[PDB]
């Protein structure tokens, strides 16, 4: 049956939940809890029952009766890459994808796999070549998450991938400019993704290892601080500068590199920033200057009706970079 | 826009 499902992001820094509902969709509830250490390791859920208890807190905090959910795998658990295949009937395409994907997957095809055509299949004939985006994950990564959700009393309807789910609240705005080339960066705590689009159609995705944790770890090193305290220092201050400079330089290089490899193999007018790592003070200006792309924060909540009597627009805005993904997952939960 | 699902 046709359920309105919740959006949940099992983030490495924060576990975040969003409830949306109604026919034009409206925000109903949201909640965030810091992720306890040891629960996630390198994209896997190492402590699923402990995650289940954390996710229960979220459902209590949001005060929701909903028990269906869309969530997402960590970017470190999924391989995302495009693959050229001839158009065939759907069951036949699956086998072709699985066959082609086999070469790019550093473990036994034990894998869960999905794909989606980068261009509409109806616009080409049988046998012509189409680019599909393939996603692949270890069955174990998927199993850790489903076991977590089961302990929490939740039923998953979709297991999505963050670089695209983060885009759902921007999609109507990206469709306004169907021919414009846009970049969207999600700087997380565990990874940074980049997605390059034309209008609302992805052209490429790249995931970098470098992220908010790296900035915390450099502050930590530079001042023998604990992670939480280095983290708090990162938030309030943003000399800090001297400790985080090599991270800034390295992130800037890695992002110039990715863009140069996009331009070689396939280039951004404007861009958007999401993810809490994008709020480091001044980062947006730095990245604008250094990548030659006007990069802006953006408010994901505009995708949804927000009741001024229940939420402060000012507060929503502040947490919009961290919540873009959970909001996209909640939008998916109420599709179509 | 791309909508994947890696649910088994
Ligand atoms: N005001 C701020 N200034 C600098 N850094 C910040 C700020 N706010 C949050 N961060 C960093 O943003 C990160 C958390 O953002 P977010 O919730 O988007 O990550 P996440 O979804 O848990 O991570 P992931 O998607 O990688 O699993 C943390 O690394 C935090 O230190
Ligand atoms: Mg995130």
């Amino acid at each position: 049956p046709r359920v309105e499902a919740l959006g949940l992001e099992i983030g490495a820094s924060a576990l975040k939940l969003v409830e949306v509902s109604g026919n034009p969709p409206a925000l109903k509830a949201l909640a965030s809890r810091p992720t306890p250490p040891g629960l996630l390791m390198e994209g896997m859920v190492a402590e699923p029952a402990a995650l289940a208890q954390e996710i229960k807190e979220l459902l209590l905090e949001a005060r929701t009766r909903k028990r269906y959910v869309v969530t997402a795998l960590s970017n470190l658990a999924v391989i995302l890459r495009p693959i050229q295949v001839p158009k065939m009937p759907l069951k036949e395409m699956e086998e072709a994808v699985r066959w082609e994907a086999e070469r790019y997957i550093p473990f036994p095809i034990e894998v869960v796999l999905d794909f989606a055509p980068l261009t509409p299949l109806s616009e080409v004939q049988e046998g012509e070549q189409v680019q599909v985006m393939v996603a692949a994950a270890r069955q174990e990564a998927v199993a850790g998450v489903l076991e977590a959700l089961r302990g929490a009393g939740l039923v998953p309807v979709v297991l999505d991938v963050k670089p695209f789910a983060g885009l759902y609240p921007l999609e109507a705005r990206l469709a306004e400019e169907p021919d414009r080339v846009f970049l969207v960066l999600d700087i997380g705590a565990e990874s940074t993704s980049l997605v390059l689009l034309r209008g609302d159609k992805p052209l490429a995705v790249r995931v970098l290892t470098l992220s908010g944790k790296d900035f915390t770890e450099a502050i930590a090193r530079s001042f023998n601080l604990d992670l939480l305290a280095a983290e708090e220092v990162k938030r309030t201050y943003g000399r800090i500068y001297d400790a985080i400079r090599p991270v800034l330089v390295e992130l800037t290089q890695e992002l110039r590199r990715s863009l140069e490899f996009f331009r070689i193999q396939l280039s951004p007018e404007v861009g958007y920033l999401l993810g809490g790592g994008s709020k480091l003070r001044g980062l947006a200006s730095l990245l604008t200057d250094t990548l030659g792309v006007n990069l802006e924060p953006v408010n994901p909540w505009e995708a949804v009706a927000v009741d001024p009597k229940r939420f402060e627009s000012e507060q929503l805005q502040e947490i919009g970079p961290e919540f873009a993904v959970a909001l996209g997952l909640a939008l998916r939960g109420v599709e179509p | 826009m791309i909508r994947l699902n890696l649910l088994p």
